[PDB]
């Protein structure tokens, strides 16, 4: 979707494996602000909005 | 209330200790007031900050 009509997608009740997401080498941009990118595999979240 | 002086000493010490314990719940401008949260959340560069 475009910028003005940005979609909000609920990610919940799921087992998250961010290791494979981080191991990808075809990302133009990659940065995290409020949490370390490699620490997402230990913490537990909910209501993850994409 | 005839024994007010001793009770005031006890109460002053109790309030001081309670305030000292309560100060651990303040983040002092950090993202969290809990060290463990920052340890398990952040990258040591800014975790140090």
């Amino acid at each position: 979707a475009s910028v003005y009509a940005w979609n909000r997608k609920r990610i919940s009740n799921c087992v998250a494996d961010y290791s494979v997401l981080y191991n990808s080498a075809s990302f133009s941009t990659f940065k995290c602000y409020g949490v370390s990118p490699t620490k997402l595999n230990d913490l537990c979240f909910t209501n993850v909005y994409a | 209330s005839a024994l007010g002086k001793l009770q005031d000493v006890v109460n002053q010490n109790a309030q001081a200790l309670n305030t000292l314990v309560k100060q651990l719940s303040s983040n002092f401008g950090a993202i969290s007031s809990v060290l463990n949260d920052i340890l398990s959340r952040l990258d040591p560069p800014e975790a140090e900050v």
